[PDB]
């Protein structure tokens, strides 16, 4: 099962040595990639215009680091630190405290967007779903101070939307 | 539901709230702290407590594979209120 | 045959609402497929989808002016678009959003604050801590 | 004091100092070459500036991450600066452009200016108020530069008694505005006795005393180490450089010692001569 | 007001002038490259704004820095950057260079190009989505909409 | 034991090594500051250049003696060529302080330095 | 045993025994361990005396080909007076076998330079002197491959850090890129994960 190339001739006939000198001085292949290229020239163009429409994507994007909150209920996160444990950088930085009530929480839940790399290990390790890879991905920030999420920082990302966020979890939570 | 400092600027749910003795405050100059205004503690104390009248009971936060994990908790108290750890929502039974 | 071609390539502009309707999405960026008219919504942002075009170009969006105060007549921005728009519009689903738009929980935003960065309303970094290890008082009480 | 405020750890690059400057100006020259020195020394700087964000955007790399930090003022207003000088350990006046301008002549700048900063520092709680002034600056004539620094120096020992008023001489850098005078040219000739000194030295003199105290109080002056003939030296910078009316008549007048107040030597600093530095700086000629 | 009105227009002139083009010079290391290639790619066109692609640094508008910044490429990046001209902004695409990101514990590694260039945007993603570039293309041409620069010269 | 010799037989070759190597550099110092535009003095130059040869005088292995003649072979080819750049020659010298004394007293001071 | 798990051939783990053994009779100067492994790869491990003589015997002797090299590096392993390990890695031609010759050294010994046997180990002998530290003596060129030139230390051994002991930023002091002391902004938290209860027990060592 081999299949080689480039073992041939010139074979001498004279029509072949014939049609080699014409394409030798007259340029007859070259008259055909300029037909090729016209040929796509009176095509249409297979562009979009950007503020206006945007691309296709898949609901197993991963975008905006977001969390999540319980319906009518409390934050997601309990602190068990698994984001930390598989952050390949080492974004996540945990610091956790329990309250007077009883359930424990954190303090400090940090991410650099320096140091994320987007791979979906916080998505496959978080066994509660707190931390969810997000849908979109603008940030483009003028300084950078503001790529170092706080806690409340997330949690209003979160909130920002989280039906977005709930129709692809609710679409795509069987395969993963 | 957030506070106002006596310094005149916010506390967030976490009590991290500043003094004048800082300089943290002059580099919030000009741009405004976010700081969420709706809390995660009254989204609890405010919810009425489940009343289930068996002995071990079940928690999942309402959905299949959705939330988190299938917790036993007992309501063998008198009138005590078992706690989910998870769910963070109280329980009651009625003999 | 030529003469259908414009015969049809000019009722588009002029069923678009006459020639100042298409002045305005002609200038403001590149819009000329116009007639479907799908939904408005909150900003009252216009959405557009048309099938006959390829995969792409079936859902795309016209601003409005002043969605929050910011004079977009020009200038338009992502993250101007609500989030079940968002959901519709990058085509991760192929459902129109009015089907289902909400949710029922009572903590979501009304306004979608766009992106903010450069402005006086914009985010900083802190640290979410409490206090350290409490450093010491001196005595405030007047001795000796 | 509150922690996180004190010192800590070795210096340099987030190595946190104890510092905080709030630095008037900046934008400019000396005020760079000192937001550098605070940024190796690995402080918080707050510079506000007038202009576009572009300047304090090429200016903006020498710090750390997010340690400098930028503000926008005019020089008329009493909250602008109050909200500049909030919270500052120490701050600096480096301030005055050499010409008279469209808006702002040398009468009220150099007066006004240091007046309500210096009002409003007075009640903010700072320590070591640095103000830079010129050398000789006197109520003698031909400059209405130097009455104006005269009158400025006047003011910053009347109110707030406790402030730095630190006058060095014609100092020569990479963006030097005499030696670039010297070097871009064509005129006449005097003789005149005369001093510079390189920046580097006196701004680590600056930041000495911005970083050690007990020097505060009395006024300090730079003085380079040379001193000798004018004509001599504009032959020196054309013989390194490879080729054969306020200002000239500020470098054609006076630069005399002054042995009263003392400077480098009794801070405890060395001052580089002129000579490696000339050639450090005399670039840019043909070829 | 007839001066100020006609240098205020004049300065939205200047500003449409440079917002309108900005050709860079793409720099581009590791695979924030290919994505830089692929945004000029047919379904994001670079040239639909004026931006065309040449590595002609003389003449370059603003330069986009991407790929992972080396200890041994930083002074030959320096070097680009000082024959540039003074109208120049930076775009620092990618984890790998806006801020070390992913090869961050690490020698010979540049700890992200804010210790060796000022930077005007950062835009993150690994690999940042020709969306999210193009996203930051248009907010740097929102930058250049507020500049007030002859306006600052006005009242200077 | 068998201990393969690098170059030497004892510290004979070894001195030869390396006073060749100190006769390359000083001969080779000048050129360097008269090509890459550089701004110290050629006195203050040699200086550093003795003081890294009299820097490491504590070492009596020969192997030692001949593995720094090889790593001053490599520096001294990479800066007969240009394959060096101006960075790496004034990285040599340290004129970005550091201006931390060995003083008990400043240790106290700048603490947390035994 | 049956699903999900990986067989193995007994005909190559047979064949590569009697290689291995045929090898090590007709060179009976330089064998020390001849070793095979579950998955059927040949290890021959090696005193550094017979570096030419082994590679010029594995190049031909028309009964094992082995043209194709792989990488050298001499993995470091301490807590021997022969640290250092050099790691020849052959692969053949006509026969489609795979043998790993793995010799010796420490940190101050000079091996007999395989770039004259195999032409393709001149940059990986480079680099091999650069990251490691051990002299090649009799070869043409050893310069600084995949390192900053004022960047010395070898740091590809376990005494060098993870941060490196430089680093550079510009300053505008002096208008130019310089190096300084490493002064990271955050940790590198590191962790505690060899965790006990011993998960191979075929791999025990004899305890005294
Ligand atoms: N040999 C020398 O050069 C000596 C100089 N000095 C003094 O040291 C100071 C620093 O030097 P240098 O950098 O050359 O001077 P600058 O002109 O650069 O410093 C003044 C700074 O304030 C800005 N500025 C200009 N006009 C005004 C105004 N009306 N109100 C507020 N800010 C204004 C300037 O430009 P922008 O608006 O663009 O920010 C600049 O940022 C100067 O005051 C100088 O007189 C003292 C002794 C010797
Ligand atoms: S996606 Fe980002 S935050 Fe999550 S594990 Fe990867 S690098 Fe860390
Ligand atoms: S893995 Fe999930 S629940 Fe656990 S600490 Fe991280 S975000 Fe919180
Ligand atoms: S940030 Fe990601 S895509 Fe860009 S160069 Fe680094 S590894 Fe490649
Ligand atoms: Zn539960």
């Amino acid at each position: 099962t081999y299949k080689y190339v480039n073992l041939r001739e010139p074979s001498m006939d004279m029509k072949s040595v014939t049609d080699r000198a014409a394409q030798t001085l007259l340029w007859t292949e070259l008259i055909r990639g300029l037909g090729m290229t016209l040929s796509y020239l009176f095509r249409e163009p297979a562009t979009i215009n950007y503020p206006f429409e945007k691309g296709p994507l898949s609901p197993r994007f991963r975008g905006e680091h977001a969390l999540r909150r319980y319906p009518s209920g409390e934050e997601r996160c309990i602190a068990c630190k698994l984001c930390e444990a598989v952050c390949p950088a080492q974004a996540i930085t945990i610091e956790a405290e329990p309250r007077a009530d009883g359930s424990r929480r954190t303090t400090r839940y940090d991410i650099d967007m320096t140091k994320c790399i987007y791979c979906g290990f916080c998505q496959e390790a978080c066994p509660v779903d707190a931390i969810v890879e997000g849908p979109n991905f603008e940030f483009s920030t003028e300084t950078h101070e503001e790529l170092l999420y706080n806690k409340e920082k997330l949690l209003n990302n979160g909130d920002k939307w989280e039906a977005e966020i709930a129709a692809n979890i609710q679409a795509d939570y069987l395969y993963r | 539901g957030v506070r106002t400092s006596p310094t005149g600027e916010k506390v967030t749910h976490t009590g991290q709230v500043y003094d004048d003795e800082d300089y943290r405050r002059v580099r919030f100059v000009g741009r405004q702290k976010e700081v969420n205004e709706n809390f995660a503690i009254d989204l609890i104390a405010e919810q009425p407590v489940s009343q289930v009248g068996s002995r071990v009971i079940s928690c999942d936060g309402g959905g299949g594979a959705l939330g988190h994990p299938r917790v036993y908790i007992n309501l063998d108290k008198e009138t005590k209120t078992g706690t989910c750890g998870y769910c963070g929502l109280q329980f009651r039974q009625q003999h | 045959e030529l003469l259908q071609v414009l015969k049809r390539g000019l009722q588009q502009v002029s069923g678009h609402g006459g020639l100042r309707g298409y002045l305005r999405v002609l200038f403001r960026a590149n819009d000329v497929r116009v007639g479907t008219l799908v939904g408005e919504d909150k900003y009252g942002n216009k959405y557009y989808e048309d099938n006959k075009q390829f995969f792409g170009r079936h859902r795309w969006v016209i601003y409005t002016t002043e969605m929050n105060g910011k004079n977009t007549f020009w200038d338009v921005d992502g993250s101007m678009v609500p989030p079940e728009w968002h959901r519709w519009l990058h085509c991760m689903t192929d459902d129109p959003p009015t089907v289902k738009p909400p949710t029922a929980r009572k903590f979501i935003w009304t306004n979608h604050k766009f992106n903010l960065s450069g402005t006086p309303q914009q985010y900083v970094p802190y640290s979410t801590t409490r206090k350290k290890i409490q450093e010491w008082v001196p005595p405030s009480t007047p001795y000796k | 004091l509150h922690h996180a405020v004190i010192p800590h750890g070795k210096g340099g690059r987030s190595s946190v100092s104890g510092i905080v400057a709030t630095v008037f100006g900046a934008t400019g020259f000396l005020g760079r070459y000192l937001v550098n020195h605070l940024g190796r020394m690995g402080s918080q700087v707050i510079v506000p500036y007038r202009c576009e964000p572009y300047d304090t955007m090429h200016l903006r790399p020498m710090g750390d991450l997010g340690q400098i930090i930028f503000m926008d003022w005019n020089g008329r207003d009493k909250d602008s600066i109050r909200r500049a000088v909030e919270h500052s350990n120490v701050v600096i006046n480096l301030v005055g452009r050499e010409w008279e301008t469209k808006n702002f002549d040398f009468e009220d700048v150099f007066v006004k200016i240091p007046q309500a900063i210096a009002q409003v520092s007075k009640e903010a709680g700072v320590e070591k108020f640095i103000h830079i002034s010129h050398l000789n600056a006197d109520i003698k004539s031909s400059s209405k530069y130097l009455r104006n620094k005269a009158v400025g120096e006047k003011e910053v020992r009347e109110t707030f008694p406790e402030a730095t008023i630190i006058k060095p001489a014609d100092i020569f850098g990479r963006e030097d505005r005499f030696l670039n005078y010297f070097a871009n040219i064509r005129s006449l000739g005097k003789k005149t006795v005369k001093q510079p000194v390189y920046i580097v030295d006196v701004t680590k003199g600056i930041i000495n005393a911005i970083k050690d105290p007990d020097a505060r109080g009395k006024t300090f002056a730079f003085v380079g180490p040379n001193r000798y003939l004018l004509f001599d030296l504009v032959q020196y910078v054309f013989a390194v450089a490879h080729r054969p009316r306020d200002k000239v008549e500020r470098i054609h007048t006076t630069d005399r010692t002054l042995p009263h107040l003392p400077g480098l030597e009794d801070l405890g600093v060395q001052a580089t001569p002129l000579e490696l530095k000339a050639i450090e700086v005399l670039r840019r000629h043909r070829t | 007001s007839r001066g100020e009105y006609v240098v205020a227009k004049l300065d939205d002139l200047i500003n449409w002038a440079r917002r309108s083009s900005l050709w860079p010079m793409t720099f581009g290391l590791a695979c924030c490259a290919v994505e830089m290639m692929h945004m000029a790619a047919p379904r994001y066109d670079m040239d639909r704004f004026g931006v065309v692609f040449r590595a002609s640094p003389r003449q370059s508008d603003v330069m986009i820095v991407a790929g992972t910044l080396t200890n041994k490429m930083a002074p030959a990046l320096r070097k680009v950057y000082d024959q540039m001209p003074e109208p120049r902004y930076v775009v620092s695409m990618g984890s790998c260079a806006n801020g070390g990101g992913y090869y961050h514990y690490s020698y010979s590694v540049v700890r992200g190009c804010d210790r060796i260039v000022p930077v005007d945007i950062y835009v993150p993603g690994c690999p940042p989505t020709a969306e999210a570039l193009l996203y930051g293309i248009l907010q740097l041409q929102k930058k250049i909409k507020r500049e007030k620069r002859l306006r600052i010269w006005y009242r200077r | 034991t068998s201990v393969k010799p690098i170059f030497s037989r004892d510290m004979n070759e070894a001195k030869r090594r390396v006073r060749e190597l100190y006769r390359a550099w000083y001969r080779e110092v000048p050129n360097t500051v008269h090509l890459f535009q550089l701004d110290i003095s050629v006195k203050q130059g040699r200086d550093k250049v003795r003081e890294m040869f009299k820097k490491n005088a504590h070492v009596t292995d020969p192997r030692v003696v001949d593995l720094l003649v090889i790593k001053g072979k490599m520096e001294l080819e990479e800066t007969i060529n240009v394959w060096k750049q101006r960075t790496h020659v004034m990285r040599f010298f340290h004129e970005t302080e550091a201006p931390r004394p060995k003083d008990f007293l400043s240790k106290f001071y700048v603490g947390h330095d035994p | 045993t049956r699903p999900t798990v990986r067989p193995r051939n007994d005909v190559a783990h047979k064949q590569l025994s009697a290689f291995g053994e045929y090898v090590a009779e007709i060179l009976p100067k330089y064998v020390q361990q001849v070793q095979v492994s579950c998955f059927s790869e040949l290890e021959i491990c090696i005193h550094p005396d017979g570096v030419i003589p082994v590679l010029t015997f594995l190049r031909d002797h028309s009964n094992a080909q082995f043209k194709s090299l792989a990488d050298l590096t001499a993995v470091d392993i301490p807590t021997r007076q022969n640290r250092f390990e050099i790691v020849y890695n052959l692969l053949s031609l006509r026969f489609n076998s795979r043998i790993r010759v793995k010799t010796y050294t420490d940190e101050l010994t000079p091996v007999e330079s395989s770039v004259s046997v195999y032409k393709a180990a001149n940059w990986y002998e480079r680099e091999i002197w650069d990251m490691f530290g051990v002299f090649f003596a009799n070869h043409p060129d050893l310069r600084r491959i995949l390192t900053d030139y004022g960047f010395e230390g070898h740091p590809f051994r376990k005494d060098f850090p993870l941060s490196g002991y430089v680093e550079l930023r510009y300053d505008d002091e002096v208008k130019r890129v310089v190096a300084e002391p490493v002064e990271l902004a955050q940790e590198f938290r590191k962790f505690d994960l060899n965790s006990p209860w011993e998960a191979f027990p075929a791999y025990r060592q004899p305890p005294e």
